RNA sequence: GGUUGCGGCCAUAUCUACCAGAAAGCACCGUUUCCCGUCCGAUCAACUGUAGUUAAGCUGGUAAGAGCCUGACCGAGUAGUGUAGUGGGUGACCAUACGCGAAACUCAGGUGCUGCAAUCU
RNA sequence: GAGAACAGAAAUCUCCAGUAGAACAAAAGGGUAAAAGCCCCCUUGAUUUUGAUUUUCAGUGUGAAUACAAACCAUGAAAGU
RNA sequence: AAGCUCGUAUCAGUUUUAUGAGGUAAAGCGAAUGAUUAGAGGUUCCGGGGUCGAAAUGACCUUGACCUAUUCUCAAACUUUAAAUAUGUAAGAAGUCCUUGUUACUUAAUUGAACGUGGACAUUUGAAUGAAGAGCUUUUAGUGGGCCAUUUUUGGUAAGC
């Protein structure tokens, strides 16, 4: 746009670490949840990386290395048919179950499963998993927001109460939580468990429902087809918790074709580039095209 | 081709810049409010200019955003007030383009003469669907080159709905 | 001024061996305007051991006048008879460390015939005395002894 | 130059300039050595051994008259100087049989009295905007 | 009068490298760090805390404590004509282990390793470094190589 | 091999322009009952995955492309420098002896590599 | 830079480019870009105890400063600070 | 000066090897900041003075300002690069490896962290050269005007300043 950069602009100029052109990456936050007490030596600081795509939730629980960072483990919401959740595989109530799924999964793998329930009763109140006394202290982990806002009624603090609530010991506060009250200073528990198991989205499939048959059609095209009636959430979402604490283990995907078979077509769509012979062909080549004044 | 990025308003911004403090500017204020249907927003001065009579810190003036269906509406209007012409400056080299009533009468609205009446500037930009990538939180990105307003393409745009007239070069 | 004492060169015309590697050459270089150097042949070396060879023994200085004296100090390493020495001297080798420092500094007299040059303090290369004259060490080792 | 051989006969060029300030103490009974921090004097070129102080271009008709304004140039400055001819065409550079190389060839295009030279660098497009000259069937 | 503040004389020293301002990357923060470990000292002046004194700018020493944020380390310094007993608490961004120790306590181990193949073989080891040898005769063919002579350059201007 | 999440090093990765991309992914994208945030559901929050699209993002290719990287008896053993002399020179300064040794220049080549976990004709 | 009634060189409103060319009380230098800058929300870690340590050094004092220990607090979903 | 504790030792105004730190010399300026000579081209559709219909809200002008690609020349308080000389640390018995003890610290965790028991490895045991012995304690004299030379270097026209 004849905002030309000079060839001296470009040369001094120092470039973002890659994750940050990126806009992936907050460092500051990074520094700060990963930094280990130096006289805790090796101890990895864990966090409880929660993501949300448009369509997937992703949960990890992830350290650092010099070389990368280490999961331990992850879940993704897309796991949740195996347990009984088909729809909102976004939504709160699913990051609550996906919080929870990641929760049993890797302290099953972690030995300390069994000590270590979580809460299995569910009433949504405000708890975190304390400690037996004369044995292992729970596994602790640190809510990882990335760039997302903190809203009070966040999907992602949904994760965070699943996961709490799985048993792991994840420092936090109610003040994010739907239900959290600004001047009452409280938090209703009744409208908090209502999230969990999704009491926001049956509401309104009634509501809608009841007063607009067309566009209910549409946004619960779905729930329709499965003949899932709406006030029938809330079984999903149990029966989902008795499933997950039933079998946290990780089950691969089946898998058409090897890596080798995937490799050989999946990006042999993949512009191959030139040797600096072909160049300079294409070099004389140009010339003798343009040469000759016009 | 042309699939998707079929082309749209982003925004219309609607500015009186009123020049004082008080009742004027509170009044002015109240001709956006009752017109947006939104409440407005008051700019206050960047520096001070004795010979404009505007001390730093002052509010000097109001503006209100208006998106969507309304603020397609609201255009119309104005574009009827200078009876569908507008010249080729007007249109931004990035793709938006302006103008300005005087007198909001213009307009609908009555009179009421405990609000007086008031000249405005109308400034409406142009984007794509796709204009969230350069505007979101998260991986932030740029417009590509194709894609992206320019003040050919919307000057045609805006001829050929609105059956118009630019002007001049 | 350090290096001349660490080789124990601290008298002018006192003289000694030097096994050349790397982290020696450059203690040579340090010093090259204040000493003479070269590579000093069997003879030379023969008569500089036989006529002013000394030992060093609880400090004392002693002339190597036996070969009983030299396998008293220097037999735990082979080494003899002033003929071990010698070798021991120009063939490098093992013990050279120890053998060479058993070796008290020569004290040279002055040239028998002069220096040959009008000024010393330059470079042989520059007419003469100081840095490594090479082969023509022996002549005026020679002379000095 | 000029009276010999004209107005218009050579360009002449002063290649050093007196960026460096040159100070007075400066003496008006009398104060002293007390603080004796010079003020700004004068200005003078710091220049080296072989650094060149004039540069003059003509036409080799007028290398024998150059010359006399250069050495009767000398008259006027402290120390030696000495008058060099260069091989080199004019205040270009390269020597006249590498720049008449370059000339008859077409990589060469007159600037602002001084002048710009092909390169085999940049983009394809515009050097052969820049240099039409030189890729072209021409004679 | 004359100045000698704290930070005196540091413009160029407690300054960023070239094209490298900013964040820290997190290697930094990832190094761990134990008593008896050899460090080398480097301010880095985006951290204002927990930051070396410019005498210790450039100089190694030993770490004798560890902390939240920061090692202890000491560093012997020459005040007259004798060296006193330093130490520093520098955070963790003003530090790097110091490199050699690592060559050294590979070499351990490659000694270690060097002796045991050695005795069990039952043969002389030799395991101290010697320095950069005289070199050995050779014979240079001409085979392709047939000695181009060369001569000194008559002088010449170039200007 | 592609793609995604979390990364290491932080341009061989950036910049400008033009192409191309199967599959899955990612994305844009539809909606506003709910928690939540706006002058503005644009951003931020939530909801559907349903109506749509590879246009953009993104990935890769092209370029005697700007930059960045690497090499080289390219310049140059030059500039500068440690040491030596009752060396030269009125001096400015310079040469020689034992060593160390650049930068710009020029030309050649190159334009991300990689760790963990998941997934894909 | 390109655009918008009164509006002008200079008022307010879009969009594009933009490695910092700004801002950070003050001299200058260093340092900083999802910040250390700008807007907003909550606050009193400018607190309590008494040791070690760096600079200046005699390795005295003083000023300043660094990292811990033991309290009590602030903030934030949290790691942390 | 008085000794004392020991006795080949760990020492050292030195080299080598390995690994750091540094921003001076030089260099650079069609690289950032700042300075500086010259044209060239293009912009102003948004500074200006005319002549062309007073005309000008219109042309071609020369003149700034600015932009692009060049050009000659510079920096103690400029710089991407960047020496030489000087400079930090290391080159092991206070080491290495194996086994498994203690704790109130620390960890999801007998997990780490420290300190240890027991077991193994002494020819070159971990570069060079030298060591005229190494280590240590008390006490006290004089001094606390300095000056000169090579080299680096500041003020000054300079000075046996
Ligand atoms: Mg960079
Ligand atoms: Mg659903
Ligand atoms: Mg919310
Ligand atoms: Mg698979
Ligand atoms: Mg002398
Ligand atoms: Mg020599
Ligand atoms: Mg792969
Ligand atoms: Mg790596
Ligand atoms: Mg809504
Ligand atoms: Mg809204
Ligand atoms: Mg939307
Ligand atoms: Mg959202
Ligand atoms: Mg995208
Ligand atoms: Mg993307
Ligand atoms: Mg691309
Ligand atoms: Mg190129
Ligand atoms: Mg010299
Ligand atoms: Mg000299
Ligand atoms: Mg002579
Ligand atoms: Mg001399
Ligand atoms: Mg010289
Ligand atoms: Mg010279
Ligand atoms: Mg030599
Ligand atoms: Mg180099
Ligand atoms: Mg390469
Ligand atoms: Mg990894
Ligand atoms: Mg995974
Ligand atoms: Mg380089």
């Amino acid at each position: 746009q004849k905002d030309a950069k000079s060839s001296a602009y470009s040369s001094r100029f120092q470039t973002p670490f890659r994750r940050r052109r990126e806009g992936k990456t907050d460092y500051y936050q990074r520094k700060r949840l990963v930094t280990q007490h130096k006289a805790k030596y090796n101890t990895p600081k864990y966090r409880l990386v929660v993501r949300f795509t448009n369509k997937d939730i992703i949960c990890q629980i992830i350290s650092s290395t010099i070389t990368g960072d280490v999961v331990l483990a992850a879940a993704y919401s897309h796991e949740l048919p195996r347990y009984g959740i088909t729809h909102g595989l976004t939504n709160w109530a699913a990051a609550y179950a996906t919080g929870l799924l990641i929760a049993r999964r890797t302290l099953q793998k972690l030995g300390l499963d069994e000590t270590y329930k979580g809460v299995e009763e569910v009433e949504g109140e405000y708890e975190l998993t304390e400690a037996v006394e004369d044995g292992p202290r729970p596994f602790k982990v640190f809510l990882d927001i990335g760039l997302q806002r903190t809203t009070t009624g966040a999907r992602v603090f949904g994760a965070l109460k699943g996961a709490s609530d799985g048993g792991l010991y994840v420092p936090h506060s109610e003040n994010r939580f739907p239900g959290w009250d600004f001047e009452t200073e409280e938090i209703d528990p009744e409208l908090l468990r209502s999230y969990i198991f999704g009491g926001h989205v049956s509401q309104y499939m009634e509501e809608l429902a009841d007063d607009d048959e067309e566009r209910f059609s549409e946004l619960f095209k779905g729930y329709l087809a499965d003949d899932i009636d709406a006030d029938s959430l809330e079984d999903i979402y149990t029966s989902a918790h008795e499933a997950i604490r039933a079998d946290p283990a990780f089950k691969p995907t089946e898998k058409k074709f090897t890596k080798e078979q995937y490799a050989a077509e999946s990006k042999k769509y993949r512009q191959t580039k030139l040797s600096k012979e072909e160049r300079a062909a294409r070099v004389a080549a140009k010339i003798a095209a343009l040469a000759g004044q016009q | 081709q042309n699939p998707m990025r079929d082309l749209k308003i982003e925004k219309l911004v609607l500015n009186i810049s009123v020049g004082e403090s008080g009742d004027r500017l509170t009044r002015a204020s109240k001709v956006l409010e009752q017109l947006s249907g939104q409440t407005p927003v008051q700019s206050k001065a960047r520096y001070t200019v004795r010979t404009f009579g505007i001390r730093r810190n002052e509010k000097i003036a109001v503006h209100v955003t208006v998106r969507g269906p309304k603020a397609e509406e609201i255009l119309e209007r104005g574009l009827k007030v200078k009876e569908y012409q507008l010249r080729d400056r007007n249109f931004s080299a990035t793709g938006n383009f302006g103008f300005g009533i005087d007198e909001h009468i213009d307009l609908g609205i009555k009179y009421d003469p405990s609000i007086g009446i008031f000249g405005m500037d109308f400034y409406v930009v142009m984007n794509r669907p796709g204009a969230r990538v350069t505007r979101r939180k998260r991986c932030k990105g740029t417009v590509g080159n194709s894609h992206k307003t320019t003040k050919e393409d919307t000057v045609s745009w805006f001829k050929q709905k609105y059956d118009a007239d630019v002007l001049d070069k | 001024r350090k290096v001349l004492q660490l080789l124990r060169l601290t008298r002018i015309n006192s003289g000694t061996f030097v096994k050349v590697t790397k982290a020696t050459l450059e203690l040579l270089k340090l010093i090259e305007p204040y000493v003479a150097y070269g590579y000093p042949s069997y003879s030379t070396i023969r008569q500089l051991v036989y006529k002013r060879g000394f030992g060093k023994i609880n400090k004392q200085r002693v002339p190597l006048s036996d070969n009983a004296i030299i396998e008293a100090n220097l037999g735990k390493y082979g080494i003899l008879s002033i003929d071990d020495l010698i070798h021991e001297i120009i063939t490098v080798g093992p013990h050279f460390k120890q053998a060479n420092n058993f070796l008290w500094p020569f004290k040279l007299s002055n040239p028998s015939g002069g220096w040959g040059v009008p000024r010393k303090f330059k470079h042989f290369i520059q007419g003469g005395s100081f840095g490594n004259r090479e082969e023509f060490i022996n002549k005026l080792v020679k002379s000095m002894n | 130059m000029t009276t010999v051989s004209g107005r218009d006969a050579f360009h002449l060029r002063v290649r050093v300039h007196p960026f460096h300030v040159l100070r007075i103490n400066k003496m008006l009974l009398q104060q002293g050595m007390r603080g004796a921090w010079g003020k700004p004097h004068g200005l003078a070129a710091r220049v080296d051994i072989g650094q060149i102080i004039f540069s003059v271009r003509t036409k080799d008709s007028n290398k024998d008259v150059v010359v006399e304004g250069l050495r009767r140039a000398r008259y006027k400055f402290p120390g030696q100087q000495k008058i060099i001819l260069s091989k080199k065409w004019g205040f270009t550079n390269l020597d006249r049989p590498e720049y008449l190389k370059k000339r008859e060839a077409g990589e060469v295009k007159d600037d602002g009295a001084f002048v710009k030279f092909l390169s085999k660098k940049g983009s394809l497009e515009n050097n052969i905007r820049e240099f039409p000259e030189y890729f072209a069937a021409q004679a | 009068g004359k100045s000698h503040g704290y930070r005196s004389r540091t413009r160029y020293m407690f300054q960023r490298d070239f094209r490298k301002h900013g964040a820290v990357h997190l290697s930094t923060y990832l190094k761990v760090y134990k008593v008896g470990d050899i460090v080398d000292i480097k301010a880095n002046g985006s951290i204002q805390k927990g930051m070396p004194h410019k005498f210790y700018q450039g100089k190694t020493g030993v770490v004798y404590n560890v902390t939240k944020s920061s090692v202890g380390v000491i560093i012997n310094k020459m005040v007259g004509n004798r060296y006193l007993e330093k130490r520093l608490n520098l955070r963790v961004e003003h530090i790097k282990h110091s490199k050699c120790r690592q060559e050294f306590l590979e070499r351990v181990k490659a000694n270690a390793a060097k002796r045991a193949e050695a005795k069990a073989q039952g043969v002389a080891v030799q395991l101290k470094r010697q320095p950069a040898q005289p070199r050995e005769s050779r014979i240079v063919s001409t085979e392709g190589n047939v000695p181009q002579t060369l001569a000194p350059v008559p002088y010449e201007t170039f200007i």
